[PDB]
């Protein structure tokens, strides 16, 4: 009856696409029309590599098979929506993976996992697996997989605002991100051939279910400038961060996740196009379920006035834009040495915003000419 | 005395401390100490005055006629009252001869590692070191005091008991506290008699050969006293000599009347300041015994005893200076101790602090400042997008009518790489001040180089506008070092320009080719004067719409405000 | 030199600066002015030294042969020794003779509002004020590195231009800086001609009518470097007089070029030191000039220039001391700042806060102390609920077993108002020291009045343990305030139990009629001790089982452990 | 078919026991008797006399019936256990409305609603009803009615450690806590003759609905060291209580519900005495649940091994204790000027606190003469 699994568990069509997935411009929708897009199964199969990549099949003894019959059971929690959809978790979890073992000029490292390429030889290029034990991974790589998890389609203010029966429930604090948490981890613990992590302690298993926990739920907005302030106050003043603290390594976790759920703008400018028209076109379905209930339309939710210049020029310079100065000023942003440091990451987050600012100027300047 | 200058042309705070020679050769050889006392001292409360109400230049008139000032210097004893104010005086100070007068440019006064809030000639609180009394410079009467008001008091260990040690024979300090406890007692000295005890901690032995003696207690009696009541108190004997041979001196009965009602006088009269329920008074008791010969009186002895007190004992007022609208006045002892006692408030919200921690500008260009942001990004047509006109409705409807104006602030922001101008309605009620309706608006451009200019538009032409500019514009200076937080020199310059209907020109005023500033003044750093100007508005209750930061991102987020005790 | 006497009963550390003499009226006779130098530079290394490493007492054998210190004193050039490094004395300092010896009791530096970390000598970076090179004191080198630190270096404004500034005869502090550019480039000075500028903060002049002026260089130049380096740089011109008339040093040639050695040589052993990426070197430039009378050379004038710096420029290396071992060292220039520069770590987590917040302690009741709970709430069978016996389980196998031991302890614990004692199977382990075996367990009483003890059991018969306990108590007593932060007067006593078998008796040692102190140490606060206690266990990491606060409670409520990175 | 009302609103058999209602030893168990304990009416009883004495009706405009229609609607969802049932939330409104409404000495008072009776005639006895307004009381006095709705009998590390379904909803952060404020506000918008709260406006009951939420959230236990550190760090260094600040008068309504819910130990001997039985009554049935799955039985919840003056002890001087030092050193309790000043509440605390170090002397005294 329940949801188990597709007969073949690790297809090999979309070979040859997997092999350019240590690149930061992965071409995550060639591989999505790539695998037949009928039903969608992209989402076990990108955590399927990344899983036997870094090794953490072996280091925790993951049984295959109920492993991939948990995280095709998530995937079809995920509704089909235009934004917060099944490859919106599928680059979020690629994204972590991606930040956390790849070289990073000028990191010192110290059971952890290093990832199956990695090329070591240098000792200026640390990776954050190697500052990290595996478990705190392996949470940070499964709270990335579920953290939009049977998205209604509509923001927290939306909820909240319309009394909607998930908001009386969760107090209207983080209506959404509780959400994606208790379904999620509610459907883990639903049927017996879903637990993976069945070769794990009890004290484990509480911890790796309070890691996942606070990351699902460090990915709401809300609270962005909390952590941007708690994460400066923790590299700027004080001894820099202690990777043998755990607070220190979960606030590091707790960033980390943050720039890998919001790294549209600081990809290329096609990738960077197609989440754009993704997004709005996903506030422009609740502008119209907000008309057609009498209150008033959202500011950037209007499909007959569209402003999706502005949109995304306030949110490079607001949100995305001090959110990687942080993780960058802490010393912990992927790049390389120039015979001063380069980065690819920063450099498409300028560009594309430059890119914007055209867009805005020309339209206003244009529009100016015509109302005289 | 010292006069606020207000017939000058500088947006400052003007001291004229009236005709003072200046020269080191030309100060040593000055044949008048009491004068040259005078005059320094005259020069040490102004600028103790200046630091600490925002900044300002001190004025004085060349007494001695050939002066230079680069073959002649200042002086030494003038050199040596700025840096016992100051602790690095290249920071604060700047001198300067324009003429026939001697300007010295006054930094403000700056929250530092220290911890003091504000400068004091003198605390005037007294403490006994081993033998002697000596005042406490600024940190230690900072220390003494916030100790005194952490414990709402003083905690003296009253003799519950004497503790329980070895018997062998030991030397201390209350040896010496204990045999004058007895020679206080002594109701006859015999003259020319040893001491059986030196002067310590507890003990104090003045020989005085004075006729007098009455005009000698006067001025070194309260500091004595000071020193014992702030220090675990102690005895004074006066009336011997260095030899320890007690003596006395050649007094005779009904003037030790008229003694003691001096010393308790002078001791009534000395300033004291309670951090505890009660309020006591400073509890002491003279006495005077005779130094018989052999079978006459010789003399007299005065014995002064001071007991230790609760809370601090000033020995005069605090001498700290300030000026509060015009007439520089002294702090009051309340005022004073408030400065030296309580914090600021620092609230710095989370929001608030990514606004700031922005400005960290480590070697690299650490993009994304949010202080200058701006929805319109187009005025200003034959330009780039450099100049953030910020409150972006006010400057709308500002450049809607008033035809002239789009194109002359146009024309006048060309020569600046960088900067973002601020209108408003009236900037002297935004620093809370009178308003006057005559002022059409006025602007504040925030460039790199190029301080601070202070533009006051208005079409009326029966005026001149140079006392509301002017006083506006020192206002302006004062809040941005005293409230926002800026810790390096400041000047703002004025520009008044008459906007008659067909018509932007005649720039009726121009305040920056009519003062001359040192050189340090001319430049400033424009990441710290946002910040400052940002947190001065936001303590004046003024921050409406400058530092637009458009809320229509944040309200779909369900971010809040951006600060106040309003949700 | 200073020795750490290791010879002394006493539970401290000990120095022995040697002979000394004492008294107002001995020192000032003195006919040895390099000698009682020599002293004095030699009791202030050692009081130096033990305000940095815990306390300590300074032992000095008494060199005059009458000497009383009750009719004698201690002297004035010692007590202004002793007041440039404390604030406040009679805080730090007691005094006392002890037979033929006198003893200064020297407390331990703590924290206050002026956020010195170490007590210093000397820093030996030296500013330059309007004409003359001073010191910075303690206040200033923290105030100078602390900002040095911060912006990673130090923002000098290279001239990227020169202010636009109106046209008006002004003289300034660049006119001289300018004049003094042009006369270092001269190539030729005429003997006896006038100079166009005085001394300032840029430029300095010297006489130096010296035969060698090789051995006065020497001593004299590394603080005038170091002023101009920390300072703008500036120029010094040496070879001139007073009247500004310049004449110059007969010096012949192959003599300067062995000045232009020593100046170089003296002048690249001055220590340095870097907030910044890169790392130059001290520049400069010297030079010398002929001072030809009309045709004949008459002397020559040297001419020194130092360009401003970067980062820190010593004179000599930090003058601050601390004890290591034995044998007291100095502070490497690498420490001193980063006790300078750096604070102190301060978690304090939300229940730990709680835990110390019960010591407000109003003029009020305040009742319910977290650090003196336990289950277990009967010992001792006659008496009340007023001793805690802390660890709980060790204090219940410890009193299974040795069935005299628990009967001691009560019979010790009689004549103790309130108390707590805190067992251990070694005291020594637990503030990270070696162990010995013999020792059966230890115990620490801290009651109201009457200072810590430290109580040592053992059962054989063959030593007698005085170097454990000693010098645990020695460690114990520093801890308490480098650590944990208790900020008066401590002693840690100490008693030596033998506990053979049949039998709870014999009393090995006592240590408290052995020593004499004084009068103030006798007496602690018993709530301060134990937040001091709990916070030293903590930063040594040996903090599991005293302090019970036990979790049964916590743990149905949910609540978390105490505090560790461990959750 | 819902809950509506019982048919005579107020009723009056309970008349002359209202009126000693101003007295902290409130007789709440002799009018549990007096009213018919069949049904239980008693929090719509007592929640109307304490609404009709402030003035709440008519600076509102509450309608009656559909006041009392919801508040009985809340009562009979308080499920029927010993210690957290219905007659425990009387007791926590009427402590609020004692603490509140009641002369502290030394108080310097500033929409506000005083008490019917409050004698006020000096200018040294000041009220906290003075110094709130009356939305943030009416918000406060509804907080405490629901604040324990639907209480399932178990303590939160009880629902987290068995992974109740109520834990797994709520992410295990305050299981509890944020039941009672979600199931009790479902309730109210539930049917529209509850909304009693009709003549407000949009902004009002935003406000109105945040501070009952945040009252309900702050009663949870495992969060006590945070308010009373921070309730204490803004009365010993800060300019004190700041009763035109927000945030400020937020916080005193939160130590005001802290210390009005554990306050068993404040009262008259015999009323502590009686909850006390209640409490431990609750912890020995979650043993016999705890039990009968096979964990290990908690501490104090064995009713073969009772330990009812161990529990008792540690909980004055660990958790009560602490607060009403905190409660006191900011000069808020409710007390009365010597002729320095008397405090009834903190004198029962001690007088307590005593009772049961003997009943601890004497029964490890005495077990220690039978074990020899
Ligand atoms: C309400 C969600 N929203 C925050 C303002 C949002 C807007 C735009 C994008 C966005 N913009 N550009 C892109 O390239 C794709 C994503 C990151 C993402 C989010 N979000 O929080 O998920
Ligand atoms: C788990 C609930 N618990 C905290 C330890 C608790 C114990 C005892 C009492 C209690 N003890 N004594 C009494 O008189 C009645 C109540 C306040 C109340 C609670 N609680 O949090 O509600
Ligand atoms: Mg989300
Ligand atoms: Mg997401
Ligand atoms: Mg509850
Ligand atoms: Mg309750
Ligand atoms: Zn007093
Ligand atoms: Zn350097």
């Amino acid at each position: 009856k329940p949801i188990l699994a597709p007969e073949p568990l690790v297809m090999d069509n979309l070979d040859s696409i997997m092999e350019q997935l240590n690149t930061w411009n992965f071409p995550i929708f060639d591989l999505v029309e790539n695998i037949g897009r009928k039903c969608g199964r992209i989402l076990s199969q990108v955590s399927y590599r990344l899983f036997e990549d870094m090794g953490l099949f072996e280091a925790f003894k993951i049984p295959i098979r109920e492993f991939m019959n948990y995280f095709h059971a998530l995937e079809i929690g995920y509704r089909d929506i235009p934004y917060h959809n099944r490859i919106h978790a599928t680059d979020v979890l690629h994204a972590v993976w991606y930040l956390t073992t790849q070289p990073i000029p000028g990191l010192s490292t110290v059971g952890y996992v290093f990832s199956k390429t990695y090329n070591v030889t240098d000792d200026k290029y640390g990776c954050l697996s190697g500052n990290i034990p595996a478990l705190e991974l392996m949470a940070l790589y499964v709270a990335a997989a579920m953290h939009d998890y049977d998205h209604p389609g509509r923001t927290n203010a939306f909820l909240v605002a319309t009394s909607a029966p998930q908001a009386v429930l969760y107090n209207d604090r983080s209506v959404l991100e509780n959400h994606h948490a208790a379904a999620a981890w509610n459907l883990f613990m639903s049927r017996p051939e879903y637990n993976f992590l069945i070769n794990l302690d009890h004290v484990e298993f509480k911890h790796f279910r309070f890691l996942v926990i606070e990351a699902i739920l460090a990915t709401d907005l809300k609270k962005h400038f909390d952590f941007v302030a708690k994460f400066n106050g923790k590299v700027n003043d004080d001894v820099g961060i202690d990777w043998t603290n755990e607070n220190d390594r979960l606030l590091v976790c707790q960033m980390c996740i943050k720039l890998a759920d919001i790294n549209g703008p600081a990809k290329c400018k096609e990738l960077h196009l197609q989440w754009t028209d993704g997004i709005v076109n996903e506030f422009y379905e609740q502008g119209d379920e907000e008309a057609s209930l009498g209150l008033p339309i959202s500011p950037f939710m209007d499909r007959s006035a569209p402003q999706l210049a502005n949109l995304q020029e306030s949110f490079i310079s607001h949100i995305v834009g001090p959110l990687c100065n942080s993780y960058d000023s802490a010393g912990l942003m992927p790049g390389k040495w120039v015979e001063k440091i380069y980065c690819q990451i920063t450099q498409h987050l300028l560009q594309n915003h430059k890119m914007w600012k055209k867009v805005i100027e020309e339209e206003q300047r244009l529009a100016g000419i015509e109302n005289q | 005395n010292i006069s606020v200058d207000l017939e000058t042309n500088y947006a400052e705070l003007v001291l004229d401390v009236g005709r003072v020679t200046l020269g080191e050769n030309s100060r040593k050889k000055m044949k008048d100490c009491k004068l040259r006392k005078k005059q320094n001292e005259s020069v040490s409360r102004a600028m103790c005055a200046l630091l600490n109400s925002g900044g300002g230049v001190i004025k004085a008139e060349i007494e001695n006629e050939d002066y230079s000032y680069t073959k002649d210097g200042i002086g030494l004893d003038l050199e040596n009252s700025f840096s016992n104010i100051l602790l690095f005086v290249p920071e604060y100070l700047d001198f300067m001869q324009n003429g026939n007068y001697f300007l010295i440019f006054v930094k403000s006064w700056s929250l530092n590692t220290s911890g003091l809030r504000i400068t004091t000639l003198s605390s005037n609180l007294y403490k006994r070191d081993i033998t002697s009394a000596k005042v406490m410079n600024a940190t230690a009467a900072l220390e003494f005091l916030k100790d005194m008001k952490k414990t709402r008091g003083r905690l003296y260990l009253r003799p519950e008991l004497l503790a329980k040690r070895p018997c062998v024979d030991i030397q201390e300090e209350n040896n010496m506290k204990a045999l004058a406890g007895v020679f206080f007692d002594r109701t006859e000295l015999d003259r020319k008699e040893k001491l059986t005890f030196t002067e310590s901690t507890h003990v104090e032995i003045k020989n005085f050969s004075t006729e007098r003696l009455l005009q000698r207690i006067k001025e070194i009696l309260p500091q004595y006293v000071s020193a014992f009541a702030n220090t675990d108190g102690g005895y004074l004997f006066i009336g011997l000599n260095e030899d320890k041979e007690i003596i006395g001196f050649k007094a005779e009965m009904s003037d030790l009347d008229d003694l003691e009602r001096e010393i308790e006088k002078s001791i009534r009269k000395m300033p004291v300041h309670h951090f505890c329920m009660e309020k006591k008074k400073i509890n002491y008791s003279c006495k005077f015994l005779g130094v018989y010969d052999k079978g006459s009186l010789c003399g007299y002895v005065c014995a002064l005893r001071v007991e230790r007190f609760c809370c601090a004992v000033f020995a005069k007022e605090p001498d700290s200076w300030h000026v509060k609208d015009n007439r520089v006045m002294q702090l009051t002892r309340k005022e004073w101790i408030q400065f030296m006692v309580e914090a600021e408030p620092k609230f710095s919200s989370a929001y608030e602090e990514v606004i700031s921690q922005i400005n960290t500008s480590l070697p690299a260009p650490h993009s994304w400042p949010l202080l200058e942001w701006q929805r319109q990004r187009h005025h200003c047509p034959g330009l780039s997008g450099r100049i953030t006109y910020t409150p972006e409705n006010l400057c709308r409807k500002l450049f809607l009518q008033h035809e002239g104006l789009k194109q002359l602030i146009c024309e006048e922001m060309s020569s600046v790489r960088k900067g973002s101008l601020i209108f408003s309605r009236s900037w002297s009620v935004d620093l809370g001040l009178q308003e006057n309706h005559k002022v059409l608006c006025d602007a504040l451009l925030i460039s790199q180089d190029s301080p601070p200019v202070l533009y006051t538009f208005h079409m009326v032409q029966d005026e001149e506008f140079k006392g509301y500019s002017t006083q506006t514009a020192l206002t302006l200076k004062q809040k941005l070092a005293k409230i926002g937080g800026y810790t390096k020199k400041v000047c703002v310059m004025t520009k008044i320009f008459y906007l008659s209907p067909e018509g932007m020109t005649s720039c009726q005023y121009d305040l920056r080719s009519q003062v001359i500033y040192p050189e340090s003044y001319y430049f400033t750093r424009r990441k710290y004067l946002l910040k400052a100007l940002f947190k001065a508005l936001k303590r004046l209750k003024s921050l409406r719409d400058q530092f637009s930061f458009a809320e229509n991102l944040y309200q779909i987020i369900g971010i809040d405000c951006f600060q106040k005790n309003d949700k």
